[PDB]
């Protein structure tokens, strides 16, 4: 019975881990969007027909 | 919890997804109204500035 | 999103699972009725001795 009761703490820990990963995935959506925009910036800047102000 | 009456985590996620759809709809309305995909410095600052100077 | 995950985490920590409590409630009500019946049986032990006198 004591062994069965201690599984409540195990469940609490696993749910805490799922919450931590949820916050990391929410940050990762922001980071992958930012990286796609930065790739578009570097791709546009590699063109040599731009003037200095656009670069 | 799994059968909770105090917390509806599924409703929170559904609210987030509805907010995403509403933000996309607001963006498309701005494009239809101005006729511009880059209508302000908030859309794309570098291309907006280049177009202003040109 | 962070506020929603903190609120869902509080719910994981403290909320009851009411579908499980419904089973516990029914079995406990039956147990209470049986306990009243068992106490009623124990109360009657003295009356058996009256027959001998």
């Amino acid at each position: 019975s004591a062994t069965a009761n201690s599984m409540n703490a195990v469940k609490d820990s696993l749910q805490r881990g799922q919450s931590t990963i949820d916050v990391a995935l929410a940050a990762g959506d922001t980071i992958t969007d930012l990286l796609g925009k930065m790739k578009e910036k570097a791709l546009a800047a590699s063109d040599t027909s731009l003037n200095t102000a656009s670069f | 919890a799994l059968n909770s009456i105090n917390t509806n985590s599924g409703a929170l996620i559904a609210l987030q997804n509805l907010n995403s759809t509403n933000a996309e709809l607001t963006q498309v309305q701005q494009r239809i109204n101005t006729g511009k995909k880059i209508g302000s410095a908030k859309d794309n600052g570098a291309i907006w500035a280049t177009a202003k100077n040109q | 999103k962070l506020q929603d995950s903190l609120d869902a985490g509080v719910g994981n920590l403290v909320d009851a699972d009411l579908a499980k409590e419904s089973a516990k409630l029914q079995s406990l009500q039956t147990k209470q009725q049986l306990g009243v019946q068992a106490l009623s049986i124990a109360n009657s032990s003295s009356s058996a001795i009256l027959s001998l006198f």
